[PDB]
């Protein structure tokens, strides 16, 4: 059942689907109401729907997320972070700005303040793009038949690495350990960082009568 | 001055594009819009009316983890050929149809500035670009285009700037084809896969030896001096070199120091610039900007300053942050034009001394997350500071009485140091927006003069210090502060009077202050959007039933460890942790969950509460820490507790609970369950061993449990504590919006 509370959640076995309107009061005069549809072992299914218009349209408004709870394990000692995702997205009229992204974080300690953030954007609409200190990609990488452009920039203390798919992906699947290890070898993330949170959702900036449907979101840390 | 065909053309061009956010709203065929040259983005020649400038370039604003751009998402219309004489076309940071660069652009023959950068222009350059012979400056950077033949370039002899960054660059011999341009002052090849394409010594011999001045080569996978050595063939006449983000594993080539005019060098975000700058850097003379951030250069700091002494007088910005640089910081004033110095997150273990007898012009200084010691220097020598970052070190002494001379100072961070006191003279700063001197060893009383004359203050943070803050009784502060963290500071025996005057704050932490009167009547009109109120650990009194306001979208209410009284204040609607323990409340808690609440942790323990627990816990499903212990409670455990899908700790010790224990099957996840001294009866049920697999502490002491023990309780195997006497038979929770996007994790397991 769909539920509209600001910080409401729904623990679901392996995955927790938080709805955060962590930025509702952006003068965006609107409402968002999320909700889980199906459960099927490793694969979950969910949706949201929203209408954020006006106020501050430079900003994100919410990150409904599908999250994993897992044995927090060091980046060195992950063999595989397999995942897949299938969705389709529906909107109306004009000024539709938003993205669809994974969000991973890392800290020194299993329970520490987020120090690194890894976003992997499957879709960018309307002019929505990742925090970049330059405006321009540090590098372009190809992983498992997907081509990604990497941006890096600062969210206060967190260093946010963001991969952007050149092909706006409606059917993603990959090993996020390849992404994590690419960063460790090449950009400079320490392998000693502990992987803390895995999230996958959408960040809306503006939109009207929107609705995301997730056919599946399998994900793991092995 | 405006020419008719041009408006007509410009209007048909607009008819194709979809501005959506404006920008093109000032364009129209209307009488009121009748001069096209006073429109946004057009400039016309003063005598001939023909348009010369068109730029629909758009920048983008970044908030939080995301940055946004109003891209034009239109079709780029060839009616623009009619403009005839434009020396300036800029369509940067706009998305059109993400398509070929239209060939009609090359049919201009009077362009000098074409910038199509950071759009989505794809495919490959039309060869027709060779017709554009008139082009002084071309930017085509950061699009999705592939570049395999560079033949046209030869024809644009007029060029003085070419960016081809961010290309599928696959050209074996650019060196030849780029030295063909007589006046190319600046070249950008960033993210062009330059490393795979390396100029031969031979191709460098058959070349034109252009006088090149500015080079950008960032994002090319070089990793050694080899694949970028071709650079030093312009040793004669270079000024900027951008070799940032190159996986550079090696010591920097001493050649750079030799270059006579280098004035800007970014080698930031490398793999290992072992050591650092060599001695040839003593020969650099003029220099302005150096950036070795995130390179792991392990170098003695004052030898770096020796090796930059070639430029005491020219160097403006020095960025050596997030490196393993050791040493001490001595005589940075010697660098007379240094304005920004970024040394945070290094391994520096020395003193911030400055004894040159000169004055510095540093506006921004960051020495945070080091190991530094010794007292601060007289900051009167650093008057131009706008922000002074010094946290996470080991500094000592008082803050110097000369800090009062920092007028342009806005931000001061001296957190986590061992400093010992504040001068009155910082009641003179008046531009200090955020002042954080938390976790130090400051001692003494802060008078209103300490904070006199500081109108622009919005953040004050003096946490966990041995400090005192008493103003005069009739003092009116010149500041309204959104953030007020004054824990472990005695603010007055009386509730601080100055807070009657502050109405803009949204986080109030007055805890462990020594306070003892009753809650003042004025404090009820507390600002309507407070998210964190921590009044705990005092001797505050009053019945907060009617002294707090409700549903103000709280996030953290902690009113514990006081002499408050009355019945429970009705819980606000959006609060997440609501702590009322260690007080003198009493009465029902029949009001807790009549209204829906998403509190994740409430603590009602150590009160004089009473009654039968209401059966409404499905109106608060989100609880994970329930703490009703140490209260006088009589009644059956409400079957509603079965409604806690997530509950991590259930504290029910030392009540008068009677009856059987209710179905807790659906609360499969829990780690702590104690019901000590609860006078509860019934057999120990199966579901403790059956559905409640998760469990670490189980205490059912001094109750009345009849019946035998199920042996199935041996199947938990993570249970650490078991206590079932006298019957006759690494944990935490989260607060979501705490740091904006990022949640906060709070620990609650304690004495084991
Ligand atoms: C074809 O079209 C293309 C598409 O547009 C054209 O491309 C554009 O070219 C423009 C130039 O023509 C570029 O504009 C210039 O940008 C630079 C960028 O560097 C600064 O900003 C970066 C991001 O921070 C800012 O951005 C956002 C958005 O505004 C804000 O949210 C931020 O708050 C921040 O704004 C700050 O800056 C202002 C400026 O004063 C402050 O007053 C504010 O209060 C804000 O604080 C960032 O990369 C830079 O920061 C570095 O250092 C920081 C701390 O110093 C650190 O936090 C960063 O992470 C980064 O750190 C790195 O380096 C440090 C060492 O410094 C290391 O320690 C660290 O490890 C890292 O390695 C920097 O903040 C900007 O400097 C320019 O500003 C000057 O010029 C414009 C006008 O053009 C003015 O508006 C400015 O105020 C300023 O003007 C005067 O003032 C200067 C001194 O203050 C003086 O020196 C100037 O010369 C001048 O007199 C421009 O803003 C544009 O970026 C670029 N865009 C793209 C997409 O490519 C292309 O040119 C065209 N082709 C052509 C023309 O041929
Ligand atoms: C409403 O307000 C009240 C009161 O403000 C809040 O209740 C308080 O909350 C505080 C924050 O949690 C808490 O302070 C923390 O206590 C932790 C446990 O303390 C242990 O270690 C101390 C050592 O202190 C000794 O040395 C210092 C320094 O000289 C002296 O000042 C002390 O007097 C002692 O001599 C022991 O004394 C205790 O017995 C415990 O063993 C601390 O761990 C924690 O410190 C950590 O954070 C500090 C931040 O600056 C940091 O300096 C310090 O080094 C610690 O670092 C932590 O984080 C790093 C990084 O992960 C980690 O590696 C470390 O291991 C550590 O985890 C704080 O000192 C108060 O004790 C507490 N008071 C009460 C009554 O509960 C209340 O929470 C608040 N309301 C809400 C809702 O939050
Ligand atoms: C810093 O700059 C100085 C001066 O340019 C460098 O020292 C000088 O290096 C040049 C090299 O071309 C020497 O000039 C020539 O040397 C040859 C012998 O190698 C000689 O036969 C020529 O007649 C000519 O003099 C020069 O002697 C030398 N020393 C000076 C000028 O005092 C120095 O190498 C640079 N520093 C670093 C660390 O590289
Ligand atoms: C604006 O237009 C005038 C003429 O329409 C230009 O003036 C010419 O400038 C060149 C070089 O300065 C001279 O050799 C010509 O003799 C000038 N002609 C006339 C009729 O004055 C002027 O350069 C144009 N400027 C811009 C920026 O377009
Ligand atoms: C690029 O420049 C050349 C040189 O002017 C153009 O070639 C001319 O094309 C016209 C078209 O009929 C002929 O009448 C001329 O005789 C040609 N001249 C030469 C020297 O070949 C060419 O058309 C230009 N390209 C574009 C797109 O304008
Ligand atoms: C009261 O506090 C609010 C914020 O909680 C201030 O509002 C913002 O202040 C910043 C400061 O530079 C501005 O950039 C924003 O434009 C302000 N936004 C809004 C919506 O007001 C506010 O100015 C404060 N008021 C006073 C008088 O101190
Ligand atoms: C759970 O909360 C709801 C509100 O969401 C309570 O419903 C209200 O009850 C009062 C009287 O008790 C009615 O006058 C209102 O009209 C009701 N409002 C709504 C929105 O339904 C409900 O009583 C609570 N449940 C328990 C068991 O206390
Ligand atoms: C080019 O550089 C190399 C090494 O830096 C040098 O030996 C060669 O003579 C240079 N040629 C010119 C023309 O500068
Ligand atoms: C603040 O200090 C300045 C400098 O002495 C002075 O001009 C001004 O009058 C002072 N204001 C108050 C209220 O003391
Ligand atoms: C309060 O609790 C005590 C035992 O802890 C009990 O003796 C007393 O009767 C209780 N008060 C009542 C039932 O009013």
């Amino acid at each position: 059942g769909d539920y509209c509370g600001q910080w409401d959640w729904a623990k679901s076995t392996n995955y927790i689907v938080y709805n955060n309107l962590w930025n509702k009061n952006a003068a965006a005069s609107g409402s968002q109401c999320t909700g889980v549809d199906k459960i099927s072992g490793s694969t979950i299914a969910w949706h949201t729907s929203y209408t954020w218009t006006g106020g501050a349209a430079t900003e994100v408004k919410s990150y409904s997320n599908a999250a994993l709870v897992f044995s927090k394990k060091q980046i060195k000692n992950i063999k595989s972070i397999p995942t897949k995702m299938k969705y389709s997205y529906s909107h109306s009229s004009g000024t539709f700005v938003a993205d669809v992204s994974y969000d991973l974080f890392t800290s020194s300690t299993a329970s520490g303040s987020n120090e690194y953030e890894i976003m992997i954007w499957l879709a960018a609409y309307g002019g929505a793009g990742p925090i970049s200190s330059t405006g321009k990609a540090i590098a372009t990488v190809t992983i498992g038949s997907n081509s990604f452009k990497l941006y890096k920039g600062p969210n206060g203390s967190t260093t946010v690495f963001s991969f952007v798919a050149t092909k706006t992906i409606t059917n993603f699947s990959a090993d996020l350990q390849k992404f994590l290890s690419y960063l460790t070898k090449n950009q400079g993330l320490p392998s000693s960082q502990y992987l803390i949170t895995l999230e996958a959702g959408t960040e809306p900036f503006v939109g009207t009568n929107a609705k995301m449907t997730v056919s599946s979101f399998s994900a793991a840390v092995n | 001055l405006c020419i008719e065909k041009e408006r007509d053309a410009l209007l048909e061009f607009k008819r194709g594009l979809s501005d959506n956010f404006g920008q093109l709203s000032t364009w129209g065929d209307e009488e009121d819009k009748k001069e096209c040259c006073k429109w946004k983005g057009i400039e016309c020649n003063k005598t001939t009316g023909h348009v010369i400038v068109l730029d629909l370039h758009n920048a983008f604003t970044c908030s939080a983890s995301a940055c946004f751009a109003p891209r034009l998402t239109g079709k780029l219309s060839p009616s623009l050929l009619e403009l005839e004489y434009l020396n300036f076309l800029d369509l940067s940071v706009n998305e059109f149809e993400r398509s070929e660069i239209p060939r009609f652009i090359c049919s201009f023959k009077r362009l000098e500035y074409l910038n199509l950068s950071s759009s989505f222009f794809s495919g490959l350059i039309p060869t027709q670009f060779k017709n554009l012979t008139s082009l002084r400056i071309l930017d085509l950077g950061y699009n999705n285009l592939i570049v395999k033949d560079l033949t046209w370039l030869s024809h644009l002899s007029s060029l003085e700037l070419l960016s081809l960054g961010g290309s599928d660059f696959q050209v074996k011999n650019w060196f030849q084809e780029i030295t063909k341009l007589p006046l190319l002052k600046e070249l950008d090849l960033s993210l062009c896969g330059l490393s795979k394409l390396v100029p031969s010594p031979a191709e460098i011999a058959n070349s034109s030896l252009i006088s090149l001045s500015v080079l950008h080569l960032c994002c090319n996978e070089f990793s050694s001096s080899a694949k970028y050595s071709w650079l030093f063939n312009f040793s004669t006449s270079l000024t900027s070199i951008d070799l940032s983000n190159n996986q550079l594993d090696g010591q920097i080539d001493d050649r750079f120091g030799n270059l006579m005019y280098l004035e800007h060098l970014n080698l930031a975000n490398e793999l290992n610039l072992k050591g650092g700058i060599p001695s040839s850097f003593g020969n650099l003379t003029r220099l302005r900007y150096l950036d070795m951030s995130n390179t792991r250069t392990y170098q003695w700091l004052p030898e770096l300053f020796v090796r930059l002494s070639g430029s005491r007088k020219t160097l403006e910005v020095l960025g050596l942050n997030d490196n393993s640089m050791f040493g001490s910081l001595v005589d940075v004033t010697r660098f007379s034009a240094l304005k920004r110095l970024y040394l945070q997150k290094n391994v520096l273990n020395g003193f911030f001394m400055e004894r040159f007898g000169q004055v510095s012009s540093l506006e921004y200084l960051d020495l945070s997350d080091n190991q530094m010691r010794g007292p601060l220097p007289d900051l009167a020598l650093f008057p131009s500071l706008r922000e002074l970052h010094l946290g996470s070190n080991h500094f000592n002494g008082r803050i110097p009485q000369g800090i009062g001379k920092l007028s342009q100072l806005k931000i001061l961070d001296v957190s986590s140091n061992r400093l010992e006191g504040l001068p009155e003279s910082m009641g003179q700063l008046s531009n200090l927006e955020s002042f954080d001197a938390s976790y130090n060893v400051l001692k003494g009383t802060i008078t209103e003069s300490h904070l006199s004359n500081l109108s622009s203050l919005v953040d004050l943070d003096l946490s966990f210090n041995s400090l005192a803050l008493k103003t005069s009784i009739d003092w009116l502060p010149p500041f309204q502060l959104q953030v007020i963290n004054l824990p472990s500071c005695n603010l007055g025996p009386s509730f601080p009077k100055w807070l009657q005057s502050q109405n803009n704050y949204t986080v109030l932490d007055i805890s462990l202050a020594n306070i003892s009167d009753a809650l003042p009547s004025w404090f009820s009109g507390l600002p309507p959007d407070i998210k964190i109120l921590n009044l705990s650990n005092n001797q505050i009194s009053g019945r907060v039933s009617d002294l707090i306001e409700n549903a103000y979208d709280y996030m953290v209410i902690d009113l514990s460890s006081n002499n408050f009284s009355g019945p429970l204040p009705l819980v606000p609607t959006n609060v997440q942790i609501f702590y009322l323990h260690k007080n003198q409340f009493f009465g029902s808690i029949s009001s807790i969950c009549k209204s829906t609440t998403g509190a994740t942790s409430l603590d009602l323990s150590h009160n004089q509460f009473s009654g039968e627990l209401p059966d409404c816990w499905m109106n608060a499903t989100n609880l994970a820490v329930l703490n009703l212990a140490y209260n006088n409670f009589s009644g059956k455990l409400p079957q509603s507790l079965g409604s806690l899908t997530n509950l991590e700790a259930l504290y029910m010790r030392q009540n008068s609970f009677s009856g059987m224990l209710p179905s807790l099957s659906q609360c499969q996840s829990l780690q702590i369950l104690d019901l000590g001294g609860n006078k509860l009866t019934g057999r120990i049920p199966a579901w403790i061993g059956t559905d409640l697999l998760n469990l670490r502490i189980l205490s059912l002491r001094f109750n009345k449990f009849y019946g035998s023990i199920s042996p199935i309780i041996c199947q938990l195997q993570f249970l650490q504590i078991l206590d079932l006497s006298a019957n006759g038979l690494p944990m935490e929770f989260l607060v979501q919006g705490f740091y904006g996007k990022y949640p906060r994790h709070y620990s609650y397991l304690g004495n084991l």
